[PDB]
């Protein structure tokens, strides 16, 4: 209801050319069966990751599992029951960029989006199939839940 | 009882099937009857070529540029959407005669085009161009070698034009094999499992290895982790443990001291392994990158273990009396091991006076063809380091004096030492001065004469013309180069050498060769000696 | 897992490129091969190629633990009437048995044979 994607992924890699950031490192990831790539800047301080984790994430386009399409405003008081509550890290940020492997003259197959939450980025590339529910210049939601 | 024909008869099938059982509305029949609006110009086609007979040419260019047309025909109206249909449906009257025909690159463009649908009309091709006699010769796409009949036969006879080609035809024809055999992995593990068969000979098959080894490396470039193919093709997994060791090291593409300290307590011992284990060229690659950048420090402990492992695969003999060995020697890995550790200190020591006072030594070390080899890694990694010609003793011809040294002590490295030469050559040296680059230019043009002499002479005089025509650089190096080649040379003269030195001598600055030599006559007595040899000049 | 049929054509169903791909040693535990052999006449001759020269890339270690269900495998692999399939079976039949790779390919194959012939031929000649 409202969701646009969702799939378990495995931390393969943590920022493996050096970190740049102190506070924020990528992670390389590829998922438990979909066969995608996924490289996710996260805020190691008030959550870290570790290599070998598996989490769950589900982008949707809002947290209100009514999907009844909010703005986008910072509203803590509003007690209607989120879909946040079933996860441990949620990121809000925009879709900017789908690039694909297309051609002029059949379809795509493999395609590549990008998404910035405020700063941190994260390329999801995968098959058209499961990414087609992304649109450029819309606004998503993250929801990753690690798990054992 | 239609009566109604232009040009429509040669449609004379499909037009007496709707004729007599025509019924109903025959309006679309009677159209399509004199659809034909045209005259006979299926015969004023041909008429065209009584035409060219009173034109420029009346030759076979027309009908081929006909055939041409009714190929872009063929692929513009190509019948995708039914084309496995129409494959599987008829293929036996048309497909065999357009393969008898016309198999030129009508079938192999269709094979290009798609190749996934077509199958009836894929196999019946293919089983076709091998009917042609010589060979899968139309089939020539990275792509339509998925079919292991093909594909076996395309690898023979592409196999049979390089060990018929040669040294030269090594540098031409490997790209073109190796794009195919690379394409696939499964591919390029039924190509060296034919390599292994073939090299299992000691009668020739030291070729086949080397173009093993030539695909291997251009799978390392391209980006496989072949190096565990090709320890599964050897004898090395006989023996597990230090197979496993390589397979690792190989796949990491790296020198880990631990894992060497592995490989040495495997060797030197009274049970060593069979020595094609150590003889891969990429392992003593990685030996090179390991132990002679002129950074890349080793830890002085474990040295001596590697110096003795290079040693080893660079040193012993064996005689293999029915898969078995009764006699090897170490009697001269003393020395290698002495060399390449006196190599290793001069190159770890990096103080230039002390390598100007050493060249003695050096010279000595560099009659060893691993320390020359070696040598000639590291002068590559050093000189090519971008402004390094900033000391100058006469324009820095030291490093260049060993490129000298290792040109004569062998022969087997040429090629190498050509290509370090004609890589510095065309590299353009910012910050120095004009006149400083052209004798810098000048000193590598020296180099060349050296390597002219010394037997490598047909690579270095194709490069000259290849840089006189394509691409061009001074024309006064081109002249230096000709001067100095020809202040040496007498005849006889090899009719290969003329046929190549010529045309830069002929064409494009005949005046500028003689200025002053007087004592000795300049290039009239090799134009002399080229009128005298050939059958006039052709 | 379940459904692993699909599970392994997702992985590795991706035709456009034929090569081994990386972390194929982290693809193929022995749960995943023991869930592979009852499966393995049903999945693509592509991925079943796939992971038949993913099989060669596993260290020596895993494939000495399990070594009966990747000849099962293979017994299985050579049987099908793709001639890639049969080809790289009749190969990879000896490498987990002894650690390497088959050299007799010379019976059941006319191809082999007449790849061999000419080419013992030209190498005589061309020394």
């Amino acid at each position: 209801a409202g969701i646009l994607f969702e799939d378990i992924f495995d931390v393969k890699d943590i920022d493996p050319e050096g970190k740049k950031f102190d506070r924020v490192s990528r992670l390389h990831c590829e998922s438990e069966s979909f066969k995608m790539d996924l490289i996710l800047d996260v805020n190691i301080q008030i959550y870290p990751v570790d290599l070998g984790d598996k989490f769950r994430l589900v982008i949707a386009s809002t947290l209100y599992e009514d999907g009844t399409l909010d703005d986008g405003e910072y509203n803590p008081t509003d007690d209607r029951p989120s879909r946040a509550d079933q996860f441990e890290y949620v990121m809000y940020g925009k879709v900017y960029r789908i690039e694909g492997d297309e051609t002029s003259t059949e379809a795509a197959t493999r395609l590549s989006a990008y998404v910035s939450y405020g700063g941190l980025l994260m390329r999801l590339q995968g098959d058209a199939n499961n990414l087609h529910g992304f649109e450029v210049d819309s606004r998503v939601y993250l929801l990753m839940k690690k798990l054992a | 009882x239609x009566x109604x024909x232009x040009x429509x008869x040669x449609x004379x099938x499909x037009x007496x099937x709707x004729x007599x059982x025509x019924x109903x509305x025959x309006x679309x029949x009677x159209x399509x009857x004199x659809x034909x609006x045209x005259x006979x110009x299926q015969t004023v086609n041909l008429l065209a070529e009584w035409l060219i007979q009173t034109g420029v040419e009346p030759v076979q260019v027309q009908e081929t540029v006909e055939n041409h047309l009714k190929s872009l025909l063929i692929k513009h109206f190509d019948p995708r959407k039914a084309d496995s249909i129409f494959t599987e449906e008829g293929e036996t009257p048309a497909w065999l005669e357009q393969m008898i025909a016309h198999t030129t690159w009508r079938d192999l463009f269709y094979k290009l085009a798609e190749a996934h649908p077509d199958c009836l009309m894929l196999n019946f091709t293919v089983k076709l161009i091998s009917d042609a006699g010589y060979q899968g010769e139309i089939t020539s796409v990275s792509t339509a070698c998925q079919q292991l009949e093909v594909f076996s036969r395309v690898l023979r006879t592409s196999l049979a034009t390089i060990l018929d080609g040669g040294e030269e035809n090594l540098e031409k024809n490997l790209p073109e094999f190796a794009k195919m055999v690379c394409h696939g992995e499964h591919t390029y593990l039924f190509a060296q499992a034919m390599m292994s068969v073939l090299a299992q000979e000691e009668q020739g098959g030291s070729a086949v290895r080397r173009i093993a080894q030539e695909v291997q490396r251009f799978a390392q470039e391209k980006g496989h982790d072949a190096s565990q193919i090709t320890l599964a093709l050897g004898t090395a997994a006989s023996y597990p443990r230090a197979c496993q060791a390589l397979g690792a090291m190989l796949s990491k593409g790296a020198l880990n001291p631990a894992d060497i300290t592995v490989l040495f307590k495997m060797f030197t011992s009274m049970d060593p392994p069979p020595v094609e284990l150590i003889r891969v060229p990429a392992f003593l690659d990685l030996f090179m990158q390991s132990l002679f950048k002129p950074g890349a420090r080793i830890n002085q402990d474990h040295k001596h273990k590697y110096i003795h492992i290079l040693a080893y695969a660079a040193s012993v003999v064996e005689t293999w009396k029915k898969n078995k060995r009764v006699s090897i020697n170490k009697d001269e890995l003393k020395s290698t091991s002495k060399a390449v550790e006196t190599v290793h200190n001069l190159c770890c020591n990096e103080n230039a006076s002390e390598l100007v006072a050493e060249l003695s030594t050096l010279y000595q070390c560099i009659r060893f063809p691993v320390v020359a080899m070696g040598v000639l890694k590291w002068v590559d990694w050093t000189v090519s380091e971008p402004r390094y010609f900033q000391l100058q003793t006469d324009h820095t011809p030291v490093h260049l004096a060993l490129l000298d040294e290792i040109s004569t002590c062998h022969q087997l490295l040429h090629p190498q030492v050509l290509q370090l030469l004609v890589k510095l050559f065309e590299t353009e040296h910012s910050q120095l001065d004009v006149m400083e680059q052209l004798e810098l230019k000048k000193t590598l043009l020296d180099r060349m004469v050296h390597l002219l002499s010394r037997g490598y002479v047909l690579p270095v005089v194709s490069y000259i013309r290849k840089c006189l025509e394509k691409l061009d650089t001074d024309i006064s190096l081109i002249r230096y180069f000709v001067t100095e080649v020809l202040d040496v040379i007498a005849p006889p003269y090899t009719s290969d050498f003329v046929q190549l030195f010529l045309p830069i001598l002929e064409n494009d600055s005949i005046a500028g060769t003689i200025k002053t030599e007087g004592e000795h006559d300049p290039v009239t007595e090799f134009i002399a000696h080229c009128k005298s040899n050939f059958i006039m000049v052709n | 897992e379940s459904d692993t049929g699909l599970w392994l054509h997702n992985k590795l169903g991706a035709t456009d490129e034929l090569w081994a791909p990386p972390s194929i040693a982290s693809l193929l535990t022995a749960a995943v091969i023991d869930n592979i052999r009852l499966c393995f006449h049903g999945l693509s001759s592509a991925v079943k190629l796939k992971l038949l020269l993913g099989t060669l890339h596993l260290p020596r270690r895993t494939v000495d633990e399990m070594k009966g269900a990747l000849m099962e495998i293979i017994q299985l692999a050579s049987l099908d009437s793709d001639p890639w399939v049969l080809m790289v079976a009749d190969i990879l039949k000896s490498f987990p048995d002894t650690g390497s790779l088959n050299l007799e390919l010379e019976e059941q194959n006319p191809n082999v044979q007449d790849i061999l012939g000419e080419l013992r031929e030209k190498v005589g000649e061309c020394e």
